[PDB]
C-alpha cells in the first residue's frame, strides 16, 4: 500500500519538486514543473526523468551539491511496533543528478 | 533579448543547484506581490546581444 514519495519546497511542484514512485512493475522518477496530486494518492516540463508484518524495507535519501543519493535494504521482520535489534547497512541504489533545492517531504498511499 | 539571468538578490544559489519562478524576490520590506516599483519584481534581466 506504500509505494513512493515527493520532495520539494511547495510540494505541489509549481516550481521544481522531486516525485519518486513504484508501480509494481516499475520503478519511476520525476521532476516535473507541473501541478502533483493536492490530497496524494495511487489508484488501487520534465527536467530530469527515469524509469527502471513480515517485511521491511529500509531507504536512505541525501541531497548533495545537486545529486540526490539514495541507499536501501530488504529484510524479513518478526515486529510491528519497533524497529529490529540488531545491525545491519543499507547499500546504495542509485545516484541522482538533479539539482534541486529540496527542504520538505512526504509519502504516497494507494487508495480505493 | 532570448537570452536572461535570473538572480542577484540575497540568498545565493549552491552547487549545481537550479531555480525557476513561483514568487517574487524583492529586495528590501515590501509586500510587493506583482509591483514592479522600487525594490521589487524579480532581479531578472535579458543580454542586449
Ligand atoms: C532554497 O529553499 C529555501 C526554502 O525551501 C529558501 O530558504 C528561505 O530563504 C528566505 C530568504 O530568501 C529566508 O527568509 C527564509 O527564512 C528561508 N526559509 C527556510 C525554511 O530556510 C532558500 O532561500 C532557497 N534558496 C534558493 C537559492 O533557491
Ligand atoms: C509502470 O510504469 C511504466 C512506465 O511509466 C508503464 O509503462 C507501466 O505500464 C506501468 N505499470 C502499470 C502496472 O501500470
Ligand atoms: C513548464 O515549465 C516552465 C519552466 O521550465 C514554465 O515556464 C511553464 O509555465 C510550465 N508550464 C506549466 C503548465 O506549468
Amino acid at each position: 500500500i506504500i509505494r513512493g514519495w515527493i520532495f520539494g519546497t511547495t510540494l505541489d511542484s509549481k516550481t521544481q519538486s522531486l516525485l519518486i514512485v513504484n508501480n509494481a512493475t516499475n520503478v519511476v522518477i520525476k521532476v516535473c514543473e507541473f501541478q502533483f496530486c493536492n490530497d496524494p494518492f495511487l489508484d488501487v516540463n520534465c527536467t530530469f526523468e527515469y524509469v527502471s508484518f513480515k517485511n521491511l524495507r529500509e531507504f536512505v535519501f541525501k541531497n548533495i551539491d545537486g545529486y540526490f543519493k539514495i541507499y536501501s535494504k530488504h529484510t524479513p521482520i518478526n515486529l510491528v511496533r519497533d524497529l529490529p535489534q540488531g545491525f545491519s547497512a543499507l547499500e546504495p541504489l542509485v545516484d541522482l543528478p538533479i539539482g534541486i533545492n529540496i527542504t520538505r517531504f512526504q509519502t504516497l498511499l494507494a487508495l480505493h | 533579448y532570448n537570452y536572461r539571468y535570473r538572480l542577484f538578490r540575497k540568498s545565493n544559489l549552491k552547487p549545481f543547484e537550479r531555480d525557476i519562478s513561483t514568487e517574487i524576490y524583492q529586495a528590501g520590506s515590501k509586500p510587493c506581490n506583482g509591483v514592479e516599483g522600487f525594490n521589487c519584481y524579480f532581479p531578472l534581466q535579458s543580454y542586449g546581444f
